[PDB]
């Protein structure tokens, strides 16, 4: 009964996965589509770039996670190669390749320190990487060399942020009801394991996104899987109560993001399929829920060079990417009949669940996403589209 | 009587890939008193060769196919008969019958209507054109080169029940035999009006003046069959006279002729089933397949190979052919089996190929 | 044109357009791409990128708190009794401690006159004011010249009666009362080079099966070209000529924790007619001759040769008795006979095929024997056998 | 015992005196020829050849290429049919001077024991054994010769002397008179003998599951016996009666759908007695894309269309079974079983449709079909075919 659904469903998948790639000549002007030999749940440019004068394309780097079974866990720092403005060339290759204590649920590098990365595990002890220090190659032996463990969680999660203004600061969430904020900075460089500089528990569910304010240090956002999104007060001497929490969906929350250019608006995305507006002044009104996803939401991400923009994807194997500036106004019938206004692009070109996806911050309009079958692709959308 | 034969071993050439011989014919076609030729061959590399009266064979050409996996197993030579210029035809594995023209170097014909290798290739010797084909098919095939089409297929429902591996014509070129694993040998005939009105219109014909296919001449029907003569294989056949020698992996020559000693050969019904053991001849070691004797253009002799390297030559012209004097040939380097050999128009010449890829000469004195 | 073509036309045009039917809503109910973001396919996009450059995120608070700065239309009807009619509404609230009475709030509307033996509006009154302090809202109908009420609103805010018309009885201090409550292009199809089809687009550019109203033919034909793959179509104008094939080169395949090996494609950066072979002879086949001289007919010799043999190897045979054996093998061999009637004319084709042979060989009575011989299995009347001997005599005279 | 040497000797000297004369003139013809010799070109890959013996330096030569060719699959022999096959007193001639008496019986044995019913033939290659003689049972100078002849025609006539002087020609009525005067004194169809007796559960019909023909002599008024279809139409359908049963149609008794017509046209409304009338498709041979040979199609055909039927030698089930295992070694099993007395083996003999393989998705499917007690196959299409396309069906 459902295994023959499954089937066709993979086949009509297949097929309109060939009519995306005949089509896709129209709509991108970069389409790099790499396979890796683990998946990743985790995908995120940095910010260092080369550009060779005499030659036309420039470098990047990607930090990307692995998740694995029956085989060593190797955190991946890769390159790529992106064509600036001109000219078929152009290749993926791997540059570090680190042994992890097992899989990998979300990693993320520090704004302040470029090298060094935090990462998740499956248990509770999270940890904290710098490739500098590390060898250009892995240990055949398996036994991984953490560089600064860290501890305070009881179980597994997906919730993991550093602090831009203060350095140190690391936030992580996890689902045994805790959120974890650590301090690296106060540690010696003899101590490599350091244990929890302060615990909040207020939510009653799973908690299942956290991110620090911007340009505000004194405080943080949360959403959890009991519906709900609190904003807490570092300020504050109790752990307990926050600064605010709101019944911001109907479902359980997945995923939340702040503003790069402004401060006090954000943007969530919730399992009872839509993405939602909030801001940080009056968080009782709802100001728009975008509704064009149809299954659990799983990452949100405003784009560092446009602050009208947001984009959204999920287990519906279409990254969905809007324009705040085109709500609410008005279009042709047929132009409504693809989806609304605001919508601005549903790149489908992937064939299974969309598990993270990042943007560049010094290149316009360009993405990465990593799925779960073994496919990372990157592409920049046509200048028809936005101009 | 004495051997009345002083052979010596002149020359023995090794080659360099080290792959199995399959054949070797010399051009009995050539006039008298040009330099000899003659071309050996293995899985995909025919050579030709020269011979001298010093042991010096000079090499004349050397062709090789594209494709690496085809097994060639024999060569023949023939003449044109309007340009009067020499033709190799060879086969193999791959179910193809080349012609070469050597003198341009080129495959100036091919012919495909095999499914499965090619054991021997044969000519009919007075008139050039014909070509005779035996195939691992179940099936013989005659071809003409001159208009380039097929005449008929000796084989079908009576045909034998295994691989064929050999035939032959007569001296005259009017009656052929057939043997293969089927423990069977099976005549022929083509000289019956069927036979030669069908050869004249295959050389009336032509495909650009009318528009029809070619009426080819089935031959379901062979005029004599037997399987009491050998229990074994019978790796090869041939005429003398109007007799039939015949071998097989028992490790004996049999000589003999259909029916009784007086029933005439041009007489034999397809009932017959009578035979007559006229002698035979005892050697050794042949128990390997593909084994294969030679005569002379005159057939004043026989020469054949073992599997250990000691080949044997026997006489033809004395009388009490199982009581004649046999001769042997040895030496302390063959130490591979020997598939086939020859001789030129007259007997002065002998040549035997070898698995090692080793090419034996041997000269009167 | 046989059905057979037909048929496997239609078939090998009903899979693919199928899969474009269900694709068709797939694709209106879960777009894989918007159309308005193609290139060549921009029209039905109706803006442009003015309103970005003047908006300000920050500012958007102040629009949806501005925002924040049912349309009961009870028609009556005729009464069913043996008058005027007013709608009050009756607000029944929550008991507050100094009260033991529920407070009770009856606010009417208006009054208008209705036969027995008007209508009134209300737009979104309710006054609840989300205070918990209503707890039921309900109509009443006050009538003189009868009088009952019905609770409206829920405990829950859901609504109780139905919509549409309605009736309801009453009690002064059956009779009843009504009410009513309301809150040119042509395709060409082509297969192994047959024209199978002809027709004529009935839309000038609405595309068959996709239904797509694009104002332009480049686009229309880009997009029969990129999308609906399984097709392959062809233009040139001769009225607009379409001319459509199958492709028999499709990629079917699955193009699909696990593991797999890594790979890197990138695809954009900047931008009957088979031959033939005899069946005895496995010899090439030329095209010139393929439907004449259709082999397999006209059966093989061997098998004649093999009955000669079989009968000629029986021993306590004579030889007249195997010649005509042999003849009458020939003949049905010749011409086959299933049919036990028409065996009585095959005898008078034998005759008239083979009677000037047996004249020649003397073999008149060995026939009158097979002749009897088969009347015995009662195949033939007499009559008929001294009909054909009789004709025969008469011209071997 | 051993009185043959010297003859062996004297023959054996005679053909090496002719096969010297035959080699002589054979020199005679070959000397009026003058042909010219080979010539090489001036010396990529290169071939060199070495000498065990010294004294002979190491001869090279560049190579030369052949030039390329179509490779086929493999085949062995084989030779085309249309029926199927099975494989396991003197009395002189009439016409002759030595011709003497006999009698009616003695005098039509071989005709009546060799000739068939069910194809009109005599020794045909699938009914090895008639069934019983009853079946044709029914309610002046004078040589041997004529005595016979006026025994089976008085036998034939009983005693119509005028037809026999009308036959005979040149015998008098009154002569043969005269003579007269003075000479009183799941299973295979298998035909069974019981005339007296009716049809019950003895008789070999019922214990084989099918119903009894035109062929058995059995009585006419039996119901095991089937009759012919009675439609109209084309009877290709489930409603016709021969349809429920895998029997076809009948010559003489399906009168309305017009079988009996005449044979030589092919524009027929019967569309189920191709079988016997033989309108087969003109299939052709080619090399197949999924395993070896295959047969194309030439016209177009329709769902449940006749395509062909398969033809081969009939055999036992063990007969097969140890054909089969000698074709093990060869792996060109091309059996189809048929029922269980009888099984079919083309390899030796058959048809193109043979040539089809094997395949999860088929297109044409195989029926078994009772023409005339005649178990034969018909290959039949389970889809609409085009021209020059593979045909599959599952063995
Ligand atoms: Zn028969
Ligand atoms: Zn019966
Ligand atoms: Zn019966
Ligand atoms: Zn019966
Ligand atoms: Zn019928
Ligand atoms: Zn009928
Ligand atoms: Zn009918």
């Amino acid at each position: 009964e459902a295994a023959f659904d499954d089937a066709v469903e993979e086949r009509v998948i297949n097929e309109e996965y060939k009519i995306w790639k005949k089509n896709t000549p129209f709509l991108y002007d970069l389409v790099m589509t790499h396979a890796l030999e683990w998946p990743s749940l985790t995908a995120q440019w940095l910010p260092d770039v080369t550009r060779p004068e005499g030659k036309d394309f420039s470098i990047h780097r990607l930090v990307l996670g692995t998740h694995t079974s029956d085989e060593q866990n190797h955190l991946v720092i890769a390159s790529v190669q992106l064509p600036n403005d001109d000219a078929v060339s152009g290749k993926i290759e791997i540059e570090i390749k680190i042994n992890h204590e097992g899989e990998v649920n979300r990693a993320r590098y520090m704004p302040q320190n470029p090298c060094i990365i935090a990462t998740k595990t499956p248990s509770s002890d999270v940890l904290v990487f710098d490739y500098t220090k590390h060898p250009s190659k892995p240990d055949p032996s398996g036994e991984c060399n953490p560089d600064l463990r860290l501890r305070g969680h009881q179980k597994e999660g997906y919730g993991l942020s550093w602090n831009p203004n203060l350095s140190g600061h690391l936030l992580s969430a996890s689902d045994d009801h805790t959120i974890c904020l650590w301090d690296i900075s106060a540690v010696p460089k003899e101590g490599k394991v350091v244990d929890a500089k302060t615990i909040f528990t207020g939510h009653t569910a799973v908690v299942e996104d956290v991110s620090w304010h911007l340009l505000h240090e004194s405080l943080f956002g949360s959403v959890a899987d009991d519906q709900k999104l609190m904003i807490w007060d570092t300020r504050s001497n109790n752990t307990s109560k926050p600064s605010h929490s709101v019944d911001a969906h109907t479902a359980e929350v997945n995923c939340l993001s702040f503003n790069p250019y402004s401060e006090f608006i954000l943007a969530t995305g919730s399992a009872d399929k839509t993405v939602a507006l909030w801001d940080l002044r009056n968080l009782k009104l709802k100001l728009h829920s975008f509704e064009s996803h149809k299954d659990e939401i799983f990452q949100v991400q405003w784009s560092p060079h446009n602050e009208t923009i947001l984009a959204s994807s999920g287990t519906d194997r279409r990254l969905n990417v809007w324009d705040l500036s085109k709500i609410g106004e008005e279009q042709s019938p047929e132009d409504a009949e693809d989806g609304p206004p605001e919508l601005l692009f549903i790149h489908g070109g992937h064939t299974a669940k969309i598990s993270d996806f990042s943007w560049n911050p010094n290149e316009p309009w360009v993405i990465c996403s990593v799925s779960e079958d073994n496919i990372m692709q990157v592409w920049q959308m046509a200048e028809n589209i936005y101009n | 009587k004495k051997c009345k034969y002083s052979f010596k071993c002149v020359n023995s050439l090794k080659e360099d890939h080290n792959q199995p011989l399959f054949g070797v014919q010399f051009n009995w076609h050539s006039k008298e008193g040009d330099p000899l030729v003659f071309a050996t061959v293995g899985s995909n590399r025919v050579t030709l060769y020269e011979c001298h009266s010093q042991g010096e064979i000079r090499l004349l050409q050397s062709y090789v196919d594209a494709d690496a996996d085809e097994n060639f197993y024999t060569c023949a030579w023939t003449y044109d008969s309007n340009t009067s210029h020499p033709l190799l035809a060879v086969a193999g594995s791959r179910g193809i019958i080349r012609i070469i023209n050597p003198i341009t170097m080129q495959c100036i014909k091919h012919y495909v209507g095999h499914g499965n290798a090619i054991n021997e290739l044969k000519f009919h010797p007075r008139d050039p054109n014909l070509l005779l084909s035996v195939s691992k098919d179940h099936a013989l095939r005659l071809w003409n080169i001159q208009t380039d089409t097929l005449v008929a297929i000796f084989g079908g429902v009576e045909g034998h029940r295994d691989e064929v591996l050999s035939a032959d014509y007569d001296l005259l070129g009017e009656k052929i035999m057939s043997c293969g694993m089927d423990h069977s040998l099976k005549l022929w005939r083509i000289n019956s009006k069927r036979m030669m009105n069908a050869i004249k219109e295959s050389y009336d014909y032509n495909p650009n003046k009318t528009n029809r296919p070619f009426i080819s001449q089935k031959i379901h029907f062979p005029d004599f069959s037997t399987r009491d003569i050998h229990r074994n294989y019978v790796d090869c056949v041939r005429w003398l006279g109007d007799l039939i020698l015949s071998k097989s992996c028992e490790n004996a020559i049999v000589c003999w002729k259909p029916g009784k000693m007086e029933d005439d050969i041009d007489k034999i019904k397809p009932s017959e089933s009578n035979v007559t053991i006229l002698g035979r001849f005892d050697y050794s070691q042949c128990d390997i397949w593909y084994m294969r004797f030679s005569m002379d253009f005159w057939q004043k002799m026989l020469a054949l190979g073992n599997q250990v390297g000691k080949l044997y030559v026997w006489d033809l012209e004395v009388e009490d052919p199982h009581k004649a004097k046999c001769t042997t040939l040895t030496h302390h380097k063959c130490g591979a089996a020997i598939r086939q050999t020859s001789f030129s128009r007259d007997s002065s010449i002998l040549i035997a190929v070898c698995d090692d890829a080793s090419i034996w000469r041997w000269d009167r004195l | 044109h046989v059905q057979a073509d037909h048929e496997l036309f239609l078939q090998a045009f009903e899979k693919p357009t199928q899969i474009y039917r269900f694709l068709r809503t797939r694709n209106l109910i879960a777009p894989i791409f918007l159309h308005r973001t193609l290139t060549y396919m921009s029209h039905r996009n109706s803006r442009t990128n003015i309103k970005r450059k003047t908006f300000k995120v920050d500012d958007m608070l102040s629009k949806v708190e501005k925002m924040k700065g049912a349309h009961l239309q009870l028609t009556f009807t005729g009464f069913f009794h043996k008058v005027t009619l007013e709608v009050l509404l009756v607000k029944v609230c929550h008991k507050k401690r100094k009260d033991v009475s529920c407070p009770i709030r009856q606010v009417p509307t208006g009054k208008k006159q209705v036969p027995l033996n008007s209508l009134a509006v209300s737009s979104n009154e309710f006054e609840p004011s989300n205070s918990h302090m209503v707890k039921s809202y309900s109509l009443l109908f006050r009538v003189t010249r009868f009088v009952a009420q019905m609770t409206v609103f829920d405990k829950n805010r859901r609504l109780q009666l139905l919509d549409g018309e309605y009736e309801v009885a009453m009690q002064e201090m059956g009779p009843t009362l009504q009410f009513t409550l309301r809150w040119r292009i042509f395709y060409q199809f082509l297969y192994n080079n047959n024209t199978r089809q002809q027709t004529e687009a009935r839309d000038d550019l609405h595309c068959p099966w996709c239904t797509l109203n694009c104002r332009k033919l480049y686009s229309l034909l880009k997009h029969l070209k990129l999308c609906h793959s399984r097709f392959i179509f062809n233009y040139v104008y001769h009225p607009a000529r379409i001319d459509v094939s199958i492709n028999e080169c499709y990629d079917g395949s699955y193009a699909g924790p696990v593991k797999r090996t890594p790979i890197t494609h990138i695809l954009v950066c900047r931008p009957h007619n088979r031959l033939y072979f005899h069946s005895d002879t496995c010899l090439p086949l030329r095209p010139q001759e393929m439907e004449v001289d259709s082999e397999d007919e006209k059966d093989p010799e061997w098998l004649r040769e093999k009955t000669i043999t079989q009968i000629e190897e029986f021993s306590d045979v004579n030889e007249g008795e195997k010649e005509v054996m042999k003849l009458w093998n020939l003949h049905v061999m010749k011409h086959g006979f299933i049919a036990d009637n028409q065996m009585n004319h095959a005898c008078m084709l034998f005759v008239e095929n083979y009677g000037q042979k047996i004249i020649k060989k003397n073999l008149c009575r060995n026939f009158m024997l097979h002749l009897v011989s088969m009347h015995d299995f009662n195949l033939i009347s007499i009559m008929s056998i001294d009909k054909a001997v009789t004709k025969l005599r008469e011209m071997q005279q | 015992r051993l009185q043959a040497n010297m003859g062996a000797k004297a023959l054996y000297v005679a053909n090496f005196a002719k096969v010297q004369e035959k080699t002589q003139i054979l020199n005679e013809e070959w000397k009026k020829l003058r042909v010219q010799p080979v010539q090489s070109m001036k010396p990529l890959k290169k071939c060199t050849i070495e000498s065990i013996f010294p004294g002979f330096a190491s001869q090279h030569m560049l190579m030369r290429s052949l030039n390329t060719v179509a490779l086929v699959p493999i085949m062995y022999s084989w030779s085309p049919l249309q029926q199927n096959f099975m494989v396991e007193q003197c009395t002189p001639n009439i016409d002759g001077p030595n011709a003497k008496s006999v009698q009616r019986e003695q005098s039509l044995h071989s005709f009546h024991t060799l000739f068939c019913r069910r194809c009109f033939k005599y020794d045909c290659f699938l009914h090895p054994f008639h069934a019983t003689p009853n079946v044709y049972k029914r309610k002046v100078e004078w040589t041997g010769a004529e005595e016979s002849l006026f025994r089976v025609f008085h036998g034939t006539y009983f005693n119509n002397f005028c037809s026999i002087a009308r036959l005979l020609g040149t015998k008098t009525c009154k002569q043969v008179f005269q003579f007269a005067v003075k000479e009183s004194l799941v299973y295979n169809y298998q035909p069974c003998d019981h005339p007296d007796r009716p049809c019950d559960s003895t008789c070999p019909c019922i214990m084989t599951q099918n119903f009894c023909e035109k062929f058995c002599q059995c009585n006419p008024d039996c119901q095991n016996r089937f009759p012919g279809c009675r439609c109209k139409t084309q009877c290709n359908t489930k409603q016709c009666p021969c349809y429920l049963a895998v029997r076809e149609c009948d010559p003489d008794l399906c009168l309305t759908c017009g079988a009996s017509e005449h044979w030589d046209c092919k524009v027929v409304s019967c569309k189920n007695c191709s079988i016997q009338r033989g309108l087969k498709k003109h299939l052709l041979l080619a090399p197949s894309d999924v395993a070896g040979w295959g047969t194309f199609i030439k016209e177009s055909v329709q769902k449940n269309e006749f395509i062909s039927e398969y033809c081969g030698e009939l055999i036992s089930q063990d007969e097969a079974d140890r054909r089969g295992k000698v074709y093990d070694k060869y792996m060109s099993s091309f059996l189809f079983n048929l029922n269980n007395d009888f099984v079919v083996d083309a390899t030796r003999k058959g048809n193109k449709i043979r040539f089809a393989n094997h395949s999860v998705n088929p297109n044409c499917y195989a029926k078994v079909v009772m023409v005339n007690g005649d178990h034969r196959i018909g290959i039949f299409a389970k889809r609409a075919i085009q021209a020059g396309e593979e045909l599959f069906f599952d063995y």
